[PDB]
């Protein structure tokens, strides 16, 4: 009540040189994912297998990451035995995400490997790219023969790039 | 168009496969069962863990050996139920990722519901692509949604008369498009 689970397609390190000359019809490179991660605020909580559900992007879980054990119905022990002028041109990662899910708490915590999750992207409409955590873009997952590539759709400006870059 | 971007290579835009539906893990596990070592299944074939076809045609090395291929290492014929588990999930993904590159197979698929789908990859896993697109009349029936004639003439194949159990389950979700033959 509430948190986003966040599905990453695919990070792709570019140089900042890069990123500033990037303009629609750009085509970057990536391997097709089998398995991806998806993560809650930016920490991954999961990998997965991907595919569409009604058109929608969605996620089969296949594994926790770092699982909790329950433990819930018994007291909590005291103690664990477990205890500028020329900018740098800095390589920088582009985060492709496949969709986001609004979930509660309740329902997060309620789901492993095998649970099923209907995201909020529609398979053909373009995908979000983003920098530091910030929204800079929008592309296509494209391939030919057996390459396969993100296509840049739309993208903000050089400037606006580099300021959700820095923040 | 949305965009005017200048296209110098024939880049196809790409969508991902559909996820299997459910509950077809569930469902298969109930008709292929489990076994760790090589048998000849319900068609005659040497088969392993859940449903996993070794070699079409005869015989043991080479089953053995696709074994020792599937599984990265020199098996004896006998596998762990972890690697059985590893191999099932590959086959559903496989089965679906081969239905939806069958130019025939294809459309219906598209056209059935969620439950009718899984019965649709339960045949496959069963008797692979050619087998299921060779029941032509079933299929254009499923396509129209002629549930009952469909599931009439779906009893009347050899499939059926080989195995009446399962087939009859399978018969009973095209039919009815619920899970309650399982």
């Amino acid at each position: 009540s509430e948190l986003e689970l966040v599905a990453n397609f695919a990070d792709i390190p570019l140089r900042l040189s890069q990123i500033l000359k990037l303009k629609p019809g750009d085509v970057l490179p990536i391997e097709k994912p089998d398995r991806i991660i998806a993560h809650v605020d930016g920490v991954p909580v999961l990998t997965s297998q991907y595919g569409t559900v009604n058109g929608q992007y969605a996620l089969r879980v296949e594994h926790l990451i770092n699982p909790i054990l329950n433990s819930l119905n018994e007291e909590q022990p005291k103690n664990n035995p477990s205890d500028i002028d020329l900018i740098m041109d800095i390589p920088v990662k582009l985060t492709v995400e496949l969709g986001r899910t609004r979930m509660t708490i309740k329902e997060l915590l309620r789901l492993t490997q095998g649970s099923v999750v209907a995201l909020d992207g529609l398979a053909g409409e373009p995908l979000d790219i983003l920098i530091n955590g910030y929204l800079i873009a929008q592309g296509e997952v494209v391939v030919v023969a057996d390459k396969y590539g993100v296509r840049i759709t739309d993208i903000i400006t050089p400037s606006e790039r580099m300021r959700r870059l820095s923040r | 168009g949305p965009v005017d971007m200048s296209n110098e290579l024939p880049w196809q835009v790409w969508t991902p496969d559909d996820l299997a539906p459910p509950n077809i893990f569930e469902m298969l596990r109930i008709d292929e069962g489990l076994r760790l070592k090589i048998y000849k299944d319900t068609e005659g074939y040497y088969t392993i863990g859940i449903g996993h076809l070794l070699t079409k045609s005869p015989s043991l090395n080479a089953a053995k050996s696709e074994l020792d291929k599937a599984i990265g290492r020199n098996t004896n014929g006998v596998i762990t139920k972890d690697e059985a588990e590893k191999l099932f999930n590959q086959d559903v993904d496989a089965a679906v990722r081969g239905i939806l590159r069958n130019a025939k197979l294809k459309p219906v698929y598209d056209s059935l519901d969620a439950v009718r789908r899984a019965a649709l990859i339960n045949m496959v896993f069963q008797m692979g692509e050619t087998g299921v697109a060779g029941f032509t009349n079933s299929l254009r029936m499923l396509q129209q949604k002629r549930w009952d004639e469909a599931a009439v003439n779906l009893a009347k194949s050899r499939w059926y008369n080989q195995t009446p159990n399962r087939a009859k389950r399978v018969i009973t979700t095209f039919r009815t498009g619920t899970w309650d033959a399982y």
